């Protein structure tokens, strides 16, 4: 499914 | 390539690609200053992965949008095309692993270090392993359950059941089990516990900590739904 | 670059490209394509332009970004960053100029073909025109008034003022004077006149064309009510 | 204001 959408900072 | 701009400089210019959504100079910058030799701050680690993770965001969706045309056709040129976006999309993670081989993990010695470039690791090999075919994915799929399991065993001694960094981790390892293991019981069972045991540490936190490790508590409880 | 690769099989990479939303990849194997030194039909120029607006609209936003950041300032490092992507920016408009100099717009004999090329002629020297500065914007200005005149008095000599390229032309023509040549009558009044041609000819049209007439109108429509 | 969007084929 999802993992860390860890995009943004 | 970035050898002649100040560390300061390229942190600073990272910040700006961010904002500018120009994520390809954003790792640049990054890789610039990972190559200066000091360790990075928590600041800059997340300014490391989510230049990465934007980058090989973009080719991994390419290369999933090749692989199902190429898979409905089964001339040479999706399969060529898809393997160029596989090269690409090797190679940025060849790099991303190679920071990290070099040196940042073995100089992280605080929890907080360590943990987030082994799921790093993990995640890395996990991108490999999406695109691997044969025995050449046994070893890569091994590699990434050797970097999260090193980082789960950490982050349970080390971490609280809430820190966000152990929940994405597990979040993670859950979805490694789920979709490259093909371990989708070990999945359903580690994202639940994992779930229950921050559930019960909330009391402990802050209204902003609270706030940050429910937004994750969330994504846990969304595979879970998905998953039964 | 690409001289290796067929023609044929170029033309297929950038449709793949455009379906990964890989741009830069996809203007790469259009401009392969351009250098094999044929004519380019209609659907080929399609993929040409759709590449290169990708490509430059990526570096736009960029810039803008970037030079709302270093106006709010007034380190080097902003304006060295903004700078970088306005020199990346210039280099893909000069490139796509290059195209339609070597030897695209002089090969282009019939109306859809010249005014498409013209049009886009217009459009980058228009692109160039929003990052220079004095009087190296005053030749960029006349130069983009240039291409974007020629190319109307074709379109009004040889197309119906429905024809979509003819009022896509007009409506980057009047964003030009609104935006560029600080000329908004001249924007708003060639916006009026192209909507109000093209209504009086939409009872011409198949149910098709009606629909592919009435967006770009819209399009007029929408930016008359920004205007007024 | 808005040029034609031309980002889609
Ligand atoms: C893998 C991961 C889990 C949690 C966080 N976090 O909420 O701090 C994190 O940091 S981050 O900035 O990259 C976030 C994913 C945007 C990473
Ligand atoms: C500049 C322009 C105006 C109209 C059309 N069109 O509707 O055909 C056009 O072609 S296009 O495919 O590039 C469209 C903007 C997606 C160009
Ligand atoms: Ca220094
Ligand atoms: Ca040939
Ligand atoms: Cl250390
Ligand atoms: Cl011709």
């Amino acid at each position: 499914a999802g993992s860390i959408p860890g995009r943004r900072s | 390539a970035m050898g002649s701009m100040e560390r300061a400089s390229l942190i600073q210019k990272a910040k700006l690609a961010e904002q500018a959504e120009r994520y390809e100079d954003m790792a640049a910058f990054m890789k610039g200053a990972v190559e200066k030799g000091e360790e990075l701050s928590c600041e800059e680690r997340n300014l490391l992965s989510v230049a990465y993770k934007n980058v090989v965001g973009g080719q991994r969706a390419a290369w999933r949008v090749l692989s199902s045309i190429e898979q409905k056709s089964n001339g040479p040129e999706v399969r060529e095309y898809r393997e160029k976006v596989e090269t690409e999309l090797q190679g940025v993670c060849d790099t991303v692993l190679g920071l990290l081989d070099s040196h940042l993990i073995k100089e992280a010695g605080d929890a907080e270090s360590r943990v987030f470039y082994l799921k790093m690791k993990g995640d890395y090999y996990r991108y490999l392993a999406e695109v691997a075919t044969g025995d050449d994915k046994k070893r890569i799929i091994d590699s990434a359950r050797s970097a999260y399991q090193e980082a789960m065993d950490i982050s349970k001694k080390e971490m609280p059941p809430t820190n966000p960094i152990r929940l994405g981790l597990a979040l993670n390892f859950s979805v490694f089990h789920y979709e490259i293991a093909n371990s989708p019981e070990e999945a359903i069972s580690l994202a639940k516990t994992t779930f229950d045991e921050a559930m019960a540490d909330l009391h402990t936190l802050s209204e902003d900590s609270y706030k940050d490790s429910t937004l994750i508590m969330q994504l846990l409880r969304d595979n879970l739904t998905l998953w039964t």
